[PDB]
RNA sequence: AUGGUGAA
RNA sequence: GUUCUUUGUAAAGUGCCUUCGAAGAGUCGAGUUGUUUGGGAAUGCAGCUCUAAGUGGGUGGUUCCAUCUAAAGCUAA
RNA sequence: GUUUGACCUCAAAUCAGGUAGGAGUACCCGCUGAACUUAAGCAUAUCAAUAAGCGGAGGAAAAGAAACCAACCGGGAUUGCCUUAGUAACGGCGAGUGAAGCGGCAAAAGCUCAAAUUUGAAAUCUGGUACCUUCGGUGCCCGAGUUGUAAUUUGGAGAGGG
């Protein structure tokens, strides 16, 4: 059988946790090449003729992790079906160690899905509007007893 | 001899943009195997497969969540040289655009419906109204025919005689 | 068949209460206005707006003389059960299909019901080239068929039947029917019944590659356009319904 | 060989991150790169290579609409007799007495009309029932012209030849 | 010894 | 030698103060089997078998001191 | 939801954009690789770490900026020559085999990545198309890429700030 840090995974957001994730996160989506891309030549136009800083979640694998260990990323997800396994075995456990809430969610195409991707393995969020944070807030509290309690012995299931 | 299978299977081409094809050539049938080899070159299958590959790109789109680029993609997007060798010269247009003006006139009295857009009945109406702008003030109606199914209309266009069917 | 969410029951619960009590007050204030209860109103009169289009609002006092409109149904709110108090009205004028419409005059007393439902209906003044299309060009009327059955409810085939139906009061075609409608006719009411439903042709019908994307472009227009304002003294709003 | 992890160094949270490094005043101030790809963008659009989104406007809603403005045909005066696989249309003739108001010879007895009624389609050569109808109003709506005309469209590509 | 040739 | 752009709140040159401030793993190496060998201390090479750590490791040193940081790569003379 | 869409793996195309076979072979970089022949002898010693055999390049190639050499008051890339030296060292210590620092000369350019979050904006690049001033310059599109393209940097440190 698989050793007990595999198996590990298998065991993700549920379909209303993962809906409703979802849902927050569609809020956020990074701008778009094009839209950036026409905002800039708008802005250029503007400037020729004569803001804070733009909340969106972080999905790089490095970015993500850099985020974590340092406190600030307030919630990550992990994809499942992750084809070098060896990238995603430590991401849980070492969010448990930093003691930064996750959810696992299945299919990282899934994933990528919302950050206008094909596939990016993980995804956080550190900044939230005050109209959104009460709603990520609850979303990372739901989280907890849905994942962390009902799983506390993971590490059995070989 | 070739057969419709065969030309599909040549042109790599769609049953419905194979009819379409074949309209815009009037490549009547057994088909005409020495004009599906002139066949093989057509800027309009060319606009046809890339048609195709846009739609399979906007349901990519649409199915990954993106507004902004499916209405980049939708904007971001004819039959005016194929009249040129179909049609060699004025007088032959005249004489073939009975069945044109007749099916205009029958899809302008068409009542909007799912099954035909609202667009394409204003776009027969406004060129039946052109058309009927266009017979009053040369007046070259000379005949007028009432039938169970309409008036046959005709008209006189350089002596052609046409006879246009009004609904 | 298909298994009922929590979710969507409660949104449906939440959005039937909301509406009640917007329709209970509406009642109550247009019942004091009958009443002649002006020590204590928002507004002692009452307006129609108008959307024109780059887009622009017009208001104007409401008028009190009668004309020709037409109403068609919204489809909406997208998830609120029609209280029996708004699903009466709607069932007596016919007007519950989806997309159907039908020509109404205005009146006094109608103008507050349709102030209660107006937001689940569109309402408007047709030109009269575009009253002669529809009429000539849609419109079902019922009759008995050959013989035995009334279910051929398709079109106005023949000028006969228009005579036949009625015979007295001079309705022998369709420009009659037409002329009593944009005139403020006797027989507006009669013809009116005979003509029950009219089923305009609905949108795009259907999802496909590009008709999604043209569907969506249509609800988000819609909302820039149209708008539940849900204030019991929100004025009538009017659009160029003949835009279709 | 098969036994339980164990949580002993996960167990304890951490309290403080693991690195002092100071931050950049670009995580608090708009980074130099985006600066820099608008003062590109306007040097692009001075130097003409590229234009405003505003002339844009009017170069997609006031420009490529000036279409058909040419001469299709021109100077014309050969046919298709080159190459003689050009079929003729085959233009519907002209009416037969299919008039509102026919010659009352034509009018169709029961008889005939039961006739008439009694073959099917494609066997219909004579392909209207003749009537008399002294008013205009009494003329009966006809729902046939749709079909008609489509088989008439089929027909035209649809045989061989 | 290394590299090759053809065959009662 | 004669000229056009010189642009953009851009790059980068230096004196002083504050805070951070990484390093190549079936790899070194122990044993074994053949090879290289002028090679007394393998000096190396290939398979077999287990596999090490960062106040550490390699090569030497007389009690202990002297010098670098392999297991990534490029470059005319 | 009995449909539909995201992907991931591999095929299909006399589709577009691309490269290799071989020849030559004195020298270069590696693999395999013997015998005649010798001290009185053939397993080390020696022909020979050679010829032949095999693979890959250029006008030169390899190597080249130390986990180096040394023990002195220290030198500071690789390479070629003289010297060190027929010395240290090896071998029925004999016959014979056979190195290197330091010194002098020829020429001395040193560099680029992994290992820290751009995150207040994949800003990177190939390909197609449309133009020009064509070993290339630009508008637009797609794709590659987040399992990482973009600021420095290989310890002589370096970076965030004043």
């Amino acid at each position: 059988k698989v050793p007990p840090t595999i198996a590990q995974f298998q065991y993700t957001l549920d379909r209303n946790t993962a809906a409703e994730t979802f849902k927050l996160f569609n809020k956020y989506r990074p701008e778009t090449a094009a839209e950036k891309k026409e905002r800039l030549t708008k802005e250029a136009a503007a400037v020729a003729e004569g803001s804070p800083k733009p909340y969106a979640v972080k999905y790089g694998l490095n970015h993500v992790v850099a985020l974590i260990e340092n406190k600030k990323a307030k919630l990550v997800l992990i994809a499942n079906d992750v084809d070098p396994i060896e990238l995603v075995v430590f991401l849980p456990a070492l969010c448990k160690k930093m003691g930064v809430p996750y959810a696992i969610v299945k299919g990282k195409a899934r994933l990528g899905t919302l950050v206008n991707q094909k596939t990016s393995a993980v995804a956080a969020l550190t900044e939230v509007r005050a109209e959104d944070e009460a709603a990520l807030a609850k979303l990372v509290s739901t989280i907890d007893a849905n994942f962390a309690d009902k799983y506390d012995e993971v590490k059995k299931h070989w | 001899f070739i057969t419709r299978s065969q030309a599909v299977r040549k042109l790599q081409v769609s049953l419905a943009d194979f009819r379409r094809l074949c309209i815009f050539k009037g490549i009547y049938p057994f088909y005409y195997a020495k004009d599906i080899q002139y066949l093989m070159h057509e800027p309009v299958l060319a606009k046809f497969r890339e048609h195709k590959t846009f739609a399979r790109k906007l349901t990519r789109a649409l199915g990954r969540g993106e507004v902004s680029s499916a209405k980049r993609l939708e904007e971001n997007r004819t039959l005016d040289h194929i009249i040129k060798e179909r049609y060699p010269s004025f007088p032959d247009a005249i004489r073939d655009i009975d069945d044109a003006l007749n099916m205009l006139f029958l899809f302008s009295n068409l009542p909007s419906t799912n099954q035909v857009s609202s667009k394409i009945i204003n776009d027969a109406q406004k060129i039946c109204n052109q058309w009927l702008a266009y017979v009053a003030k040369e007046r070259l109606v000379r005949k007028v025919f009432v039938s169970i199914k309409g008036v046959y209309y005709q008209a006189n266009i350089k002596g052609e005689e046409v006879r246009w069917l009004v609904p | 068949n298909k298994f009922v969410r929590a979710e969507s029951i409660v949104a449906k619960t939440l959005a039937t209460s909301r509406e009640k009590e917007r329709i209970k007050r509406v009642s109550i204030l247009e019942d004091k206005k009958a009443k002649n209860e002006t020590q204590h109103i928002a507004s002692g009169k009452d307006f129609i707006l108008k959307i024109t289009e780059g887009l622009i609002r017009e208001k104007t006092t409401y008028d009190g003389k009668p004309a020709l409109l037409f109403i068609v149904r919204v489809r909406g709110p997208l998830a609120v059960n029609i209280p029996n108090k708004a699903f009466k009205i709607l069932s007596l004028l016919r007007l519950v299909e989806t997309n159907t419409g039908v020509f109404v005059k205005l009146t006094k007393n109608v103008y507050p019901l349709l102030k209660v439902i107006a937001p689940y209906v569109v309402i408007g003044k047709p030109s009269l080239s575009s009253i002669r299309s529809l009429i000539q060009k849609r419109g079902r009327i019922i009759y008995k068929g050959e013989n035995e059955a009334e279910p051929h409810e398709i079109v106005l085939n023949d000028n006969n039947i228009v005579e036949e139906q009625l015979g007295d009061h001079g309705i022998i075609c369709v420009e009659d029917i037409i002329h009593e409608i944009a005139t403020m006719g006797e027989s507006f009411s009669v013809c009116n019944f005979f003509l029950q439903p009219f089923k305009l042709n609905r949108e795009v019908s259907g999802f496909g590659s590009l008709n999604r994307l043209r569907k969506i472009k249509q609800r988000e227009a819609e909302s820039r356009t149209r708008q539940f304002s849900n204030a019991a003294t929100a004025p009538v709003i009017e659009v160029d319904i003949d835009s279709l | 060989p098969y036994e339980p992890l164990i949580d002993w160094f996960t167990r304890h949270e951490e309290v403080m991150p693991l690195t002092a490094v100071p931050e950049p005043k670009r995580r608090f101030v708009p980074s130099k790169n985006e600066a820099k790809r608008v003062m590109k963008i306007v040097r692009a659009i001075r130097e003409g290579r590229i234009i405003p989104p505003k002339k844009l406007k009017e170069m997609k809603e006031k420009e490529k609409i000036e279409n058909y403005q040419y001469d299709l045909w021109g100077d014309s005066t050969e046919t298709n007799d080159h190459v003689m696989h050009l079929r003729a249309p085959k233009l519907p003739p002209p009416t037969n007495e299919e008039s509102y108001n026919p010659p009352e010879e034509y009018l169709l007895s029961p008889e005939e009309k039961e006739a008439w009624e009694n073959t099917e389609y494609s066997e219909r050569e004579r392909n209207f029932i003749p009537q008399k109808y002294s008013a205009l109003r009494k003329v009966p709506g006809y729902g046939e012209s749709i079909r008609e005309r489509f088989e008439r469209s089929l027909d035209l590509y649809l045989a061989p030849r």
